[PDB]
RNA sequence: AGCAUGUCCUCCGGGACGAUGGGUACUCUGUGGGGACCGCCGGUGUUAAAUCGGAGGAAGGUGCGGGCCACGGUAGGUCAGUAUGCCCCGAAUUUCCCGGGCUACACGCGGGCUACAAUGAAUGGGACAAUGGGUCCCUCCCCUGAAAAGGGCUGGUAAUCUCACAAACCCAUCCGUAGUUCGGAUCGAGGGCUGUAACUCGCCCUCGUGAAGCUGGAAUCCGUAGUAAUCGCGUUUCAAUAUAGC
């Protein structure tokens, strides 16, 4: 009975199906997992609890692929810096990248980064009655 | 002949141009037949006058509608109204008449006009704002 | 007469939408699987047969409702758009789905062009009243009195 | 006729809560003071 | 003519008797083809005692917020809660209706009245419109308590509701109401 | 760091830097400049010493290094120039 | 057939009638082929103001609401049937617009 | 709305077309008029002024909602819309741009916008509303993209034309059971048009983090019929931005 399963270390909703199972994981919410499933092949309605391993390995495979089934207009690191190209991550390095990008500027004094070192919106919305 | 009134009481706004008529007995509501009557859960509220006349006036008798807009409620009973009017148009009785002011008047005017021309000093025509 | 209106529109929407799925000329071009159906929705569509069904209800909506541009269309297609806590416009469909799927309308020749749309061409009434006679003969026994007594 | 408020209404020189509302270019008390005389009435 | 007129085309209330002799003169079996009679509130008062009683309970069933101009999904729920009454419960499921509003309307309610120099609400008894109007809002409370937040629906938990208070079933939310009221009339009589 | 290494930006060409930085500093410089900017892009194209005044402008290829001076309400502020604030706006710096 | 149309759309309706009821006698006069009378939609032009002029004051709004009544006219084209038209005495509260259609 | 045409159904009137010929047959029509005065009748009040159902009647007895609202005070606000007394400033408190600021925020408070069901996420279905804008500005159709949008080109001095789809809705239905597809504030890359300039300080768009939270005590608040409530709509603050006023 498969009532739980776990894909590269991050145990996802084994009882919900494909096409919600990968909105938990991080990197992805929504929209970009069902182009996953579509890639991958696979029925997103079907129950994963009764999917066999090996289309379950399928499944994995190709969301560690992801790229090769999603569009340029729609990647989180489109123009990521010296890289140049259009990335998108997948675990703890969306954090470890957005926190070194911030305590780069904070060391080089910018202002997003204060702003994130002081616990203030950057965006610069009127900060009278918020996060009292 | 033919019958064209669209005086109806004119919830909101009726536009409801009758055509009444007499000939084999196909009877065609506004381009739509009755059997398959495509508003379906608005055709209850307005199939009540003529239900009361009974299925061989109807039978006999034959109308067409031509319309320009109004509320989907208000055209439901404006409709109804001109409906109700056009079969006592046509050579009849008064007793479909006692009949028809017997229910719900449905030949008279809608004495609940339009709206009321909401003042400043609040959102609506009566309602105002919150005072503390 | 065998019209589209002696019928549910349900019926014979999917009867049109089974007709252009027989037909190679209607496919889902490419971005069909990684775009939504504008710009109101939160998703792409989860039916499988969305394209096709968009196209016919495309053609059903220029049939009943004239010719019709491009931008009407995605004034039809609008929804209710969210914004979290703003008071929820309706924005408008989408430019390019709804070209597309015009496009694949006059290149099976039921969509006649026009210069305030693309009025419906003559040849796709006659072929949906004849799908029309189809539906109302699955509900012919309904009203006998109808011929010609 | 392009600006914020650098545009000024008749007569009053001001620069905020002018009426550019239907090419009136008057500011709001002295268009009420002048629209009974300048054809304008509040009929309702 | 009259076409025999059964609620939703499906229920006739002319083959229906009121049990509460009192508020029979009150609630109305009068056949409506549809329950949208939009009725005029406002040319006098009690000008819903010529009105129908399905619209009446469809009407009182959109208490909450959101319900407001909903008479569309308050029909459906009363529809729905017809079909339950009369599949679970078979009997006139309209009949079963009217033993609920008779056996959950307030017979006795208290007042205040400032005499003996005390400041006391007197017991008094409730008018046959005002009864009929806080049996309406009562079950219509049920339903909502019942419906909000739950895996069952609007219809379901007014079909639990109308069970209740139609069968004396204790456990009804209108009938506990009614009690709790006729019980504070009897603290203060 | 910014499309390719750090050595090869500052020779990089205006638009191709341009498509380096994001939507807003491209449509900013894609509609011309104001005579400040022009100003301040001559004086650092020759290499005297600088003060910018302007609290919106994009750092240039060719142009980081040397020190930018900025307006900050009160009179002046020496700010140092490296290749991280490359593209960004003058006043982020000076509050 | 031509026609020559008469649009008008002014403050004071009194005496655009009356200059109706002027060009009307005209083409009875000169026997011209004429559209009777026709009112048009009277343009309800709007525009409110805060009454009060200062900081403290409750809800005061003047509203300034204007009817632009308008009138549409056809008649015949002819020469003198036009001089003749063109040298009536309308008063200024209207506006006198011609569109010669042949 | 019949008269007749331009294409299909053939079961046969016609369905679609009011562009038109035509007909303003019946209507919406906007300029002048009538209507419903507690008038008659049955109660009350006195036989007065005034008061209930009877009326087959659009409103029976302020038909229904609104503007104007006196003698005076409240030394209430108005030198910051306007003019003006005196004290003052008369090279600054005059006067023209540049940058910042009024957005800065341990923070108290006022009013608004969103939120937890089968009364809910996708897909269709039907035509739906008016007020009021637009010619120096909204936008017709065509092409391009996923979006915002770009080019071209059409309609409008506006019962022509366009912003213009209304949403809420409802249904073959699809849709699922739990405080989560019901529920979305922050922040990271990205593309936009508006402007002379977008970091302070904008909105649009797309993606990934989907959180806080789960009908809210004391206290209060608005409101009597197409009114509360609700769902969205133009317009004003015009370069955008309205969770706002109207
Ligand atoms: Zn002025």
């Amino acid at each position: 009975l498969r009532h739980l399963v776990r894909i590269m270390n991050t145990d996802l909703q084994g009882a919900k199906p494909v096409q919600y199972a990968l909105t938990g994981l991080p990197g992805v919410g929504r929209r970009t997992a069902k182009l996953i499933a579509k890639g991958a092949g696979v029925d997103p309605s079907a129950i994963l609890g009764y999917l066999p391993e090996e289309e379950v390995a399928k499944l994995d495979t190709a969301i560690g692929k992801f790229e090769d089934i999603v569009p340029s207009w729609m990647l989180n690191r489109q123009k990521d810096l010296a890289t140049g190209q259009d990335k998108h991550l997948l675990g703890t390095d969306i954090l470890l990248t957005f926190r070194e990008d911030i305590n780069n500027l904070k060391k080089v004094r910018a202002y997003r980064g204060l702003r994130h070192e002081r616990g203030l919106k950057v965006r610069g919305q009127r900060t009278k009655s918020t996060g009292r | 002949m033919v019958k064209v009134v669209n005086s109806s009481g004119k919830h909101k706004t009726a536009t409801a141009r009758a055509t009444v008529m007499k000939g084999t007995g196909k009877v065609r509501i506004n381009k739509i037949p009755l059997e398959l009557y495509t508003p379906e859960l608005a055709m209850m509220k307005i199939s009540e006058p003529l239900l009361i006349a009974g299925n061989d006036v109807v039978s006999g008798l034959d109308i067409n509608v031509d319309v320009r807009g109004g509320g989907i409620i208000g055209q439901a009973n404006a409709v109804r109204t001109a409906v109700a009017r056009g079969i006592v148009e046509w050579t009849n009785d008064t007793a479909i008449r006692d009949n028809f002011a017997a229910y719900d008047r449905n030949l008279l005017v809608s004495d609940s006009r339009q709206k009321e021309s909401k003042n400043f000093g609040g959102p609506g025509a009566r309602a105002k704002y919150q005072k503390s | 007469m065998t019209t589209v209106f002696d019928v549910p529109a349900t019926e014979m929407i999917e009867k049109l939408a089974g007709i252009l799925k027989e037909d190679d000329k209607i496919v889902p071009p490419e971005w069909a699987g990684n775009v939504k159906t504008g710009v109101h929705k939160e998703l792409p569509p989860t039916n499988d047969d969305w394209w096709y069904i968009r196209c016919a209800a495309v053609l059903r909506k220029i049939y009943t409702d004239g010719p019709i541009g491009i931008e009407r269309l995605r004034s039809v297609y609008g929804g209710k758009k969210d914004n979290g806590s703003k008071p929820f416009h309706k924005a408008k469909g989408s430019g390019s789905v709804a070209r597309k799927t015009v496009q694949q309308l006059e290149a099976a020749g039921f969509l006649q062009k026009v210069k305030d749309g693309r009025t419906v061409s003559a040849k796709g009434r006659s072929m949906m009243d004849n799908a029309a006679h189809e539906l109302k003969l699955e509900l012919l026994e309904k009203i006998p009195e109808l011929a010609k007594y | 006729k392009s600006g914020r408020g650098v545009n000024e209404c008749k007569r009053c020189g001001r620069k905020q809560g002018l009426v550019r509302k239907y090419d009136i270019y008057l500011c709001r008390h002295c268009f009420r003071e002048i629209a009974h005389e300048m054809g304008f009435e509040k009929y309702s | 003519m009259i076409f025999l007129y059964k609620i939703f085309g499906k229920w006739d209330p002319t083959e229906v008797e009121v049990k509460d002799l009192g508020i029979k003169r009150y609630v109305s079996l009068t056949p409506v083809i549809v329950p949208h009679s939009s009725g005029k509130h406002a040319r006098q008062q009690f000008n819903k005692s010529e009105i129908s009683i399905v619209e009446r309970l469809a009407n009182n069933l959109m208490r909450t917020e959101t319900n407001t101009g909903k008479k569309q999904v308050t029909l459906r729920a009363v529809e729905e809660a017809f079909d339950i009454v009369n599949k679970k419960t078979k009997q006139n499921p309209i009949q079963v209706l009217v033993d609920a509003i008779a056996n959950a309307g307030p017979r006795e309610e208290v007042v205040r009245l400032k005499y003996g120099g005390i400041s006391v609400p007197k017991a008094v008894d409730t008018a046959p419109q005002r009864r009929v109007d806080t049996a309406l809002r009562y079950i219509s409370m049920g339903t909502n308590a019942a419906a909000f937040k739950s895996k069952r629906s609007v219809a379901e938990c007014l079909a639990t509701e109308l069970i209740g208070a139609a069968n004396r079933d204790t456990k009804s939310f209108s009938i506990n109401r009614k009690d709790a009221k006729e019980r504070v009339a009897k603290a203060a009589r | 760091y910014r499309g390719k290494t750090v050595s090869e930006l500052q020779e990089l060409s205006l638009e191709e830097f341009a498509e380096l930085l994001p939507s807003r500093e491209r449509r900013s410089l894609k509609r011309g400049f104001t005579d400040g900017q022009k100003k301040v892009l001559h004086e650092f194209k020759e290499g005297k010493k600088i003060r910018t005044h302007h609290r919106d402008m994009i750092i240039l290829p060719e142009m980081i290094g040397k020190t930018i001076e900025i307006h900050n309400g009160k009179g002046f502020v020496s700010v140092d120039l490296q290749p991280e604030m490359v593209g960004h706006r003058f006043g982020e710096f000076a509050p | 057939m031509q026609k020559a149309r008469i649009r008008l759309s002014g403050i004071s309706p009194k005496d655009l009638d009356g200059v109706c009821n002027q060009v009307k006698s005209i083409a009875e006069r000169t026997g011209v082929n004429i559209s009777g009378p026709v009112p048009l939609p009277t343009k309800k032009l709007v525009v409110p103001t805060r009454k009060s002029p200062s900081g403290d004051g409750t809800a005061t709004w003047d509203h300034w609401e204007m009817r632009v009544h308008k009138r549409l006219i056809d008649i015949a084209a002819d020469e003198r049937a036009l001089r003749q038209l063109m040298r009536i005495q309308v008063p200024k509260d209207i506006n006198i617009e011609i569109v010669l259609e042949g």
